[PDB]
């Protein structure tokens, strides 16, 4: 699960 | 010696290659030392382990473009995956120069943290860093200002006041709470956790969830 705090780097 | 406790510096992540804003936190041994440094707006990550190679003196003295001289390792602003959008901060040696009537075009050699990358198109020539090295200049004690990374959203203009529904939540349109900001494999939109209909209560351990619009 990909949470948008997670995803930051990209 | 080197890095003092509370010295602002730029750790770089040996993942991705790029350089963040960090604070040292603690200095330990095994110039053959461990550096404890956290994040100043990554405080979900707590305290990190560096390699002295991996940590450098916060960055500060901007070049400008007539000072830009090609051969010239510097740290920049590039987004591999988007080119044309503001990405992260790589170390880069300019390759080449070419200002015409209509832009002054930057292209370099982005280094990344496996090999490097030839002859990138640099957006943002304004915002070129010096490297600082080790010795040369002051240490940087205090609070410094914030450089500007991670891709812009043009319909919110990043204000971070302002409600968006495509950098924030798909729903309602908040940015608290983000740890808990279900993002869809496929449209890459955000859903909070506790937006729709079933209102889910934890974090789907599944490897993927795709959003309701995509089922
Ligand atoms: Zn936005
Ligand atoms: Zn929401
Ligand atoms: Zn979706």
């Amino acid at each position: 699960a990909r949470t948008k705090q997670t995803a930051r780097k990209s | 010696f080197l890095y003092k406790v509370n010295e602002y510096v730029d750790a770089r992540d040996t993942n991705m290659g790029a350089w963040f804003e960090a604070q040292v936190v603690r200095v330990t041994r095994k110039e053959d030392v461990i550096y404890h440094v956290k994040y100043d707006d990554y405080p979900e990550n707590g305290v990190v382990q560096m390699n002295s190679r991996d940590v450098r003196a916060r960055a500060r003295t901007i070049i400008k473009w007539q000072d830009l001289e090609v051969g010239q390792v510097v740290m920049l602003n590039y987004n591999p995956d988007n080119p044309k959008e503001r990405g992260f901060w790589y170390d880069a040696e300019i390759s080449r120069k070419r200002e015409t009537r209509t832009a002054r075009e930057l292209y370099a050699n982005v280094v990344l943290g496996d090999d490097s990358l030839n002859d990138c198109r640099i957006i943002f020539v304004d915002e070129v860093f010096k490297i600082e090295r080790p010795g040369e200049g002051s240490p940087m004690v205090d609070n410094p200002m914030r450089r500007k990374s991670g891709p812009s959203c043009k319909h919110c203009k990043d204000d971070v006041n302002r409600l968006c529904r495509v950098c924030a939540c798909h729903l309602c349109g908040g940015r608290q709470d983000p740890d808990k900001q279900l993002m869809c494999d496929e449209c890459d939109m955000a859903f909070h956790i506790y937006c729709l209909d079933p209102p889910l209560s934890s974090v789907p351990s599944e490897d993927e969830w795709y959003c309701p619009e995509c089922r």
